[PDB]
């Protein structure tokens, strides 16, 4: 089989530079028969199937862009982002187009780097048709920010939560090249009405100081 | 235009089988190999193998022999991919995929993947639950709202807003595991805060697995403390 090596692992550049990555296969994909090179390029988008970038190490696919190049011969091959833009935050891989089995390389993620964003912090009180069911989750909203950087703390009453709390980052956004993060708390409704202050506590370097965002119970 | 519609997301128990589509438009389909590509988390994209429809001729990763049986009808245009012996293992986005126009040129045109989850656990609906708009989501005149898709099985939930209608500042977190061993996930949207008294907010949630649908309109609340007037 040929094995298809990628590097970097992944990168991160500024909108507007210059990135370089590499793909190396363990025997020549450079055809004999008629002096082509079969590799090719994908790249895949958050949440998107891959998309096909590249074809004959060099031939563009008809709507990409100019300012992706490939190049290359044998076994050495490269592709180059010219104008990195936002939208072009994805997982780049190369594939041997040349002899079965057909083989993908490992992959190269394209990370953006932006000017610090502070989170826009949102909190809300469990709903009025969960709290019938029994059971209360109390949602801490970070939003848009960067750097991926970040630390949220429950506090109920003062008291720092731990182990009822769950996380989830949404991937850098192909626009605007920041992360949002959702902070649930989860606790039953009887210890839920054993409390007043329910509070979201962020630290973030956009942030001069944590900020904390919070409600008494029954306020909204 | 070509166009590779698969099969809906699946759960099957360990040890069974589970056959994915891949219903191919907008060209001649006996003249183009069709691709199935596996991706999990972590394990980038991994060949499995390819037919051309209508000679039989199939190709393999000898890995996946034993494992993948492919198949193609070209009356009904459509190409399958059978799983056999299944395992945790199995767990994975798969896509199928169409070879280039031009010849080793890349695969040019791909199905939008089927999930397929291995597990002895349960099929179960979500529960769907407003994040009203209030004083404590809003910041300048901007104010969040959204739903809690909370305790389904198995992955995956889609969310939308108002049909469709509404996709800017609209944030779909990836699902955590919870401790139960179920999914929960939040859907947000941001908006001016002036509209919440104008203009309705659904969110629209679809679990296939279950056959779930949910379209849940998300109430402002006013927020007030609690004092004697
Ligand atoms: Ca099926």
């Amino acid at each position: 089989d040929i094995v298809m090596t990628q590097s970097p692992s992944s990168l991160t550049v500024t909108a507007g530079e210059k990135v370089t990555m590499s793909c190396k296969s363990s025997q020549s994909l450079l055809s004999s028969g008629n002096q082509k090179n079969y590799l090719t390029w994908y790249q895949q988008i958050p949440g998107q199937p891959p998309k096909l970038l590249i074809y004959w190490a060099s031939t563009r696919e008809s709507g990409v862009p100019d300012r992706f190049t490939g190049s290359g011969s044998g076994t050495d091959f490269t592709l180059t982002i010219n104008s990195v833009q936002a939208e072009d935050l994805a997982v780049y891989y190369c594939q041997n187009d040349y002899t079965y089995p057909l083989t993908f390389g490992a992959g190269t993620k394209l990370e953006l780097k932006r000017t610090v964003a502070a989170p826009s912090v949102f909190i809300f009180p469990p709903s009025d048709e969960q709290l019938k069911s029994g059971t209360a989750s109390v949602v801490c909203l970070l939003n848009n920010f960067y750097p991926r950087e970040a630390k949220v703390q429950w506090k109920v009453d003062n008291a720092l939560q731990s182990g009822n709390s769950q996380e989830s980052v949404t991937e850098q956004d192909s626009k605007d090249s920041t992360y949002s993060l959702s902070s649930t708390l989860t606790l039953s409704k009887a210890d839920y009405e054993k409390h007043k202050v329910y509070a979201c506590e962020v630290t973030h370097q956009g942030l001069s100081s944590p900020v904390t965002k919070s409600f008494n119970r029954g306020e909204c | 235009q070509v166009h590779l519609q698969q099969s809906g997301a699946e759960l099957m128990k360990p040890g069974a089988s589970v056959k994915i589509s891949c219903k191919a438009s907008g060209y001649t389909f006996i003249t183009y190999w069709i691709e199935w590509v596996k991706q999990r988390p972590g394990h980038g994209l991994e060949w499995i193998g390819d037919i051309l429809p209508g000679s039989g001729s199939t190709n393999y990763n000898e890995n996946f022999k034993g494992k993948a049986t492919f198949t193609a009808d070209s009356s009904s245009n459509t190409a399958y991919m059978q799983l056999s012996s299944l395992t945790s293992e199995d767990s994975a986005v798969y896509y199928c995929a169409r070879s280039g126009y031009y010849g080793n040129s890349g695969f040019a045109y791909w199905g939008q993947g089927t999930l397929v989850t291995v597990s002895a656990a349960s099929t179960k609906g979500p529960s769907v639950f407003p994040l009203a708009p209030s004083s404590k989501s809003t910041s300048g005149g901007t104010a969040a709202l959204g739903c809690l898709v909370k305790d389904y099985f198995p992955e995956p939930v889609t969310v939308s807003w108002n049909s469709g209608a509404l996709t800017s500042g609209v944030h779909t977190f990836p699902a955590v595991l919870q401790s139960s061993g179920l999914y929960s996930l939040s859907s947000v949207v941001t908006v001016p805060s002036s509209s919440l008294g104008t203009q309705t907010y659904i969110c629209n949630v679809n679990h296939k697995p279950s056959n779930t649908k949910v379209d849940k309109k998300v109430e402002p609340k006013s927020c007030h403390h609690h004092h004697h007037h």
